[PDB]
């Protein structure tokens, strides 16, 4: 049972890495750059961006549950 | 033997226009306001968070 | 607050801080934070205190973020270093934003690798050194892998939070997260200060003087940051040269600060890096040497204060000189036909701006040095806790001022 949890914990972890690997922040400069940091003039929304957002959020909740069980 | 440029440095400082009193005061009030608000919000947040974990 | 557009962003940021807080209150399985918090009460835990301030207090609780957002900044330092040294990355950087996305990806990947390495070093080295003093879990490969993957997922999710706040909200994610993490420790400090004040352990007058001095430093640095030197130029006559009438800026403003917390965080990482790598060994030869040289640099020691001050000066000067470009300004005045009394347009104008900024940013860095110097001597004399430290105050002030500046900028842009 414990080993089975480690497998699932690994799949979610690696799977989440693959998700953020396909996710890249759109803009001229990175968030580290303080030149702009954000635009309140206009903000667009993508179907693929919102879909992956709901995926990484569900896995984060799942990661939160496992952390409570293992903890 | 290098001539000190500190004299020309302080010369530029004397030419610097300083902001008014009202601007700095109001700005200080804003900073203090944001600080207080964030402080209270985070205090209540981690407070009820601790109270939540303690139940477990 | 009135506008719903900024209200949604505010609720988004605050909510992100809530999620980050809940995630930061979850300790790593198999690790007891009580013995760790008890260990920090000694002098051997004072050296990691400065490193704990940037972790949002999640280091003592042994949360999913061991180093916090620090390895990301350090990764940025390494990326910039390789950019300066290796011309290969420099060529890609000159290929446009398409290469900037590559630098991005390599920066995130570098952050991942650094997260892995640091996770391994920390988790394996310190606890298992005695071993099993602080932790009951046996020094096996299971605990290693678990800690690694956990800290990796934590750092990754933290970076994700940093990207979400930056994208879907105002200001920088790292900035507001670090800010929140720092100001989160202020209320327990104040509460414990008041509770111990009635016990006779702490005088009320001392706390009053501390508060007054804090307000004074606040007002002072606020007065300084908004201070600027304007260059008066009258141009131009003769309206049929297809340049006038302006209907443009009649003066060129020059700011002492950019302003940003980036040089402060970068310098902090640079200075604390040898202190961080030497803090992995508490006993053995590390106690005889590494712990000693770790005591060489301490927030309570004047040497570390001076070194960090010099770091602040260097980083702030370099950053201020890097951000402001006299070339673009001179080209802007050239295309508009601006003629500076005082001058003639060309490379001579760029040398003048550099000459002014050299005498400006210097004394500005001196001011910042003083402001950073005071709270340490105040901490020694008045025995004030470590939450009142100069670095934290500087970070708070810079973050708040810059954020409000961005807000007013967006409000001005949306106006006209």
């Amino acid at each position: 049972m414990y080993e089975a949890l480690l497998v699932v914990f690994l799949i979610v972890a690696i799977g989440l890495v693959g998700l953020i690997m396909l996710q890249q922040g759109k803009g001229a400069d990175m968030g580290a750059s303080f030149g702009a940091g954000a635009s309140a003039t206009l903000f667009g929304s993508s179907g693929s961006g919102n879909f992956m957002t709901r995926m990484t959020a569900l896995l984060a909740t799942l990661f939160f549950i496992i952390s409570l069980v293992l903890g | 033997a290098t001539v000190a440029f500190a004299r020309e440095a302080r010369t530029e400082v004397r030419k610097v226009i300083w902001p008014t009193r009202q601007e700095t005061l109001h700005t200080t009030l804003i900073v203090a306001a944001v600080t207080a608000v964030m402080s209270l919000i985070l205090w209540g947040l981690d407070g009820i968070l601790v109270r939540l974990v303690s139940f477990i | 607050g009135g506008l719903g557009e900024l209200k949604r962003r505010l609720l988004f940021v605050i909510g992100a801080l809530i999620v980050f807080r809940i995630g930061s209150f979850i300790p790593i399985p198999g690790i007891d934070a009580a013995v760790l918090a008890k260990l920090l009460e000694q002098q051997r835990g004072t050296i990691i205190e400065m490193f704990n301030m940037f972790s949002g207090g999640a280091l003592s609780r042994a949360s999913i973020f061991a180093l916090g957002i620090m390895p990301y900044i350090s990764a940025s330092i390494i990326i910039q270093l390789l950019t300066v040294v290796h011309p290969t990355l420099a060529e890609i950087k000159k290929e446009g934003e398409s290469g900037r996305r590559k630098i991005s990806q390599y920066t995130r990947y570098g952050t991942l690798v650094l997260a892995i390495f640091q996770s391994i070093g920390i988790a394996t080295g310190l606890p298992n050194m005695p071993g099993m003093q602080g932790l009951v879990i046996n020094p096996g490969f299971a605990f290693y892998f678990t800690a690694v993957v956990s800290l990796v997922t934590g750092t990754m999710f933290l970076m994700w939070l940093g990207e979400q706040i930056t994208e879907r909200g105002i200001g920088n994610g790292i900035s507001i997260i670090i800010f929140a993490g720092i100001v989160a420790g202020l209320p327990p400090a104040i509460a414990h200060t008041i509770e111990q004040a009635r016990q006779g352990d702490l005088h009320f007058l001392v706390l009053l003087l501390v508060a007054v001095l804090v307000f004074a430093v606040t007002f002072f640095v606020v007065f300084v940051e908004r201070g600027q030197r304007r260059i008066v130029v009258n141009y131009a006559k003769r309206q049929q040269g297809r340049r006038v009438y302006a209907a443009q800026s009649t003066h060129l403003p020059l700011k002492v600060n950019m302003a940003g917390v980036i040089p402060a965080i970068f310098a902090s990482s640079i200075i604390l890096f040898p202190a961080t790598i030497a803090s992995w060994f508490g006993g053995g030869t590390g106690w005889n040497w590494l712990t000693t040289i770790s005591l060489y640099l301490q927030p309570g020691q004047p040497l570390y204060v001076l070194l960090y001050a010099s770091a602040i000066i260097f980083f702030c000067f370099f950053y201020t000189a890097l951000v402001f470009n006299p070339r673009e300004t001179a080209d802007n005045l050239k295309k508009s036909g601006a003629f500076v009394p005082g001058i003639r347009p060309g490379e001579q104008t760029a040398k003048y701006i550099d000459k002014v900024m050299t005498r400006l940013t210097l004394v500005g860095a001196l001011y910042i040095t003083f402001i950073c110097l005071i709270p340490e001597f105040m901490r020694d004399a008045m025995k004030v806790p470590f939450y009142f430290g100069g670095t934290s105050l500087l970070i708070v002030v810079v973050v708040i001022m810059d954020f409000m500046a961005q807000v007013q900028t967006l409000m001005m842009s949306s106006q006209y």
